[PDB]
RNA sequence: AACCAGAAAGCCACGGCUAACUACGUGCCAGCAGCCGCGGUAAUACGUAGGUGGCAAGCGUUGUCCGGAUUUAUUGGGCGUAAAGCGAGCGCAGGCGGUUUCUUAAGUCUGAUGUGAAAGCCCCCGGCUCAACCGGGGAGGGUCAUUGGAAACUGGGAGAC
RNA sequence: UGAGAGUUUGAUCCUGGCUCAGGACGAACGCUGGCGGCGUGCCUAAUACAUGCAAGUCGAACGCUUCUUGGAAAGAGGAGUGGCGGACGGGUGAGUAACACGUGGGUAACCUACCCAUCAGAGGGGGAUAACACUUGGAAACAGGUGCUAAUACCGCAUAACAGUUUAUGCCGCAUGGCAUAAGAGUGAAAGGCGCUUUCGGGUGUCGCUGAUGGAUGGACCCGCGGUGCAUUAGCUAGUUGGUGAGGUAACGGCUCACCAAGGCCACGAUGCAUAGCCGACCUGAGAGGGUGAUCGGCCACACUGGGACUGAGACACGGCCCAGACUCCUACGGGAGGCAGCAGUAGGGAAUCUUCGGCAAUGGACGAAAGUCUGACCGAGCAACGCCGCGUGAGUG
């Protein structure tokens, strides 16, 4: 331990799975050539070994270890959670 | 296998040198780790520029410099101050 | 072609011959041990220290790593008791 | 150190774009051209001759990429009749948003550190009789990563009209 | 650091297309020709390849054999066991639309022969074999058998836990956990050689030998971001996505297995189809940009086409092995050999691209204690106005 990993604010989208959710960050970008403001967004996938998290809720993610085929990023804390 | 060595830069006929420490199986002119100094063979005598500092700490850390670059070391008293501070602790 | 090579063909038979030998006596070594505690009868200690034995010299003698012979340790001493 | 002006110049073009003109020859044939176009009896356009102009150990032709092209218009174009408003509405998604207080600091500006190999282009200096070339030393390039500030603008939160 | 012209009309203004004047090149061809200085030269068929070279080394690890001076040593050769290196250095751009590359970060999931530093050791035993001598089978390539011999080759006995794990104690952190110290446990190692002191000396110098920990170099895995055409290409996926457990790997993990649940990605372009190796850079442009990735540097990937693994620190190996396939070659017909996309050269294709050269003097590498050997890396030489730069084919009077 002396540094941080990439952590990552975002929103859950769907929390089926077991252990398992589904957080979405976003962002948004400037156009190569204009100037103009667009935005996209990434999927990433996270580990909560208590399922504690339901859907439409915000969290807050830190990427850890390959901890599976497509699956590394773990959860910290429901900072606004919603209902 | 680190071990410092020279470098061909001339172009056709005059030929010039630079001091550099790199790995053994890159070729001559292939990549390194980083330049210390230079020496010009033409114009006798043979004009030389070190750094003396990361020398110092290439050869603590374990190095092996080739023959020629131990003799134009050695006219600089670089050999000397390193057997100087080592084999006394 | 083949000019300098030949001796090493040669070489690399004769050791691969002698490497495949011993590995396949630590095997059995190990396997051995396996079906004693499945039988739950007596004799459960002196093969198992053959055995640790085994995988020790097998790695310095002969050669696995370093790793696998502490992982083989574990999961061994793990299954003992 | 010796000897010799002695062994050492071709190529394209000349009607306008474009710098450089007149004879003789052929007569919508031969032929030429990048585009305008020349050629049916006095051709600066076809062929030779003599002049002239451009480059010169090179000169011309073809093929290819960028330019001039504001002819894909962010810098930098347009839609009455020249090519171009869908036949007209209802509207999910999306793009853009009245005015004011407090707040936050994503976007914004700014500071420090790391980092953006070497050789290249550029700046200074230097070495081959100069030049290419070679050498030393400096900058440039991130939309990068970490860390500190500001609070007008846009965005997020609690408000009032 | 921003220049325009010609062409629609009887003449006009405007919109508008086509053409010209500028640069550069791995260039080709047509006419023409003296040189010096530095550069460059199969872009096409990743087509087929006669010929010569392109990787060996150590007698100070070990026993043999042939000589040149019945016993003598030295020098000269030759084969073999054993060690290190053949994974570097050179080649080519066929594959590849993805962590392959550029850029910035992570490994609390990792390996690292030689090099440097520190600590602990280096005791004691045993059975073999090539060579060689004889011998059997084969055209050949090469296969057996009998008998003897050495080692730093090999195998077991010892002692070493500083490694790992378990416990306890304390310190801390990004869940998983990391660090220190104490214990409790089963267990693993090794080689001598050249010399000095030679009073039996038995003590040493030096290169090797084994366990452990750091340094340095190198390799592996994960992640954000960024570079291409089509939507007259809309759905794709059943180890797929997630879990429990096991197995396995330097190392986390559907990497692989058994069981369980039905997930995952897609309009912010999945899937499919088509073209290309990527970057530092070069060409042009006022600039924004556009177009190329040949000489030089970095990376990735391939070795006649397709599979597989062994030795090894390091390969699924560019002149290594085994199998299948096409091609060329030799047989006595039973059976064998082979891979210039290394440097030169040859045929073929094409508008088009060279000498079957000299040398380890320097720099760099491999082995060696050192002399040294090897080095088509390399340094130089040779050819071609192909590119760029410099200078003549005279000057004064006339």
């Amino acid at each position: 331990e002396r540094n941080q990993r990439k952590v990552y604010q975002g929103r859950v989208v769907s929390d089926k799975m077991d252990k398992t959710i589904t957080v979405v960050v976003e962002t948004k970008k400037n156009h190569p050539i204009y100037g103009k403001r667009m935005k996209y967004s990434k999927k990433y996938k996270a580990h909560d070994e208590n399922n504690t998290a339901k859907v439409g809720d915000i969290v807050k993610i830190m990427e850890t270890r390959p901890l599976s085929a497509t699956k590394r990023f773990r959860l910290l804390e429901v900072v606004e959670e919603a209902v | 296998a680190v071990k410092i060595r020279l470098k061909r830069m001339g172009s056709k006929k005059s030929p010039f040198y630079r001091i550099v420490v790199a790995d053994s199986r890159s070729p001559r002119d292939g990549r390194f780790i980083e330049t210390v100094g230079t020496y010009n063979p033409l114009k006798d005598p043979a004009e030389v520029v070190l750094k003396e500092d990361l020398v110092l700490d290439w050869l603590s850390k374990g190095a092996q410099p080739s023959d020629t670059v131990r003799n134009i070391l050695s006219k600089e008293g670089v050999m000397k101050k390193h057997h100087e501070a080592k084999n006394v602790k | 072609n083949i000019e300098s090579a030949i001796k090493r063909v040669r070489t690399s038979a004769n050791a691969n011959a002698k490497n495949s030998s011993q590995t396949n006596a630590m095997r059995t070594a190990i396997k051995k041990f396996e079906e004693a505690v499945a039988a739950g009868a007596d004799n459960v200690d002196a093969l198992y220290n053959e055995a640790v034995k085994a995988v020790d010299m097998a790695a310095t003698k002969g050669l696995i790593h370093k790793n696998k012979a502490n992982r083989d340790k574990i999961r061994l001493s793990k299954l003992a008791k």
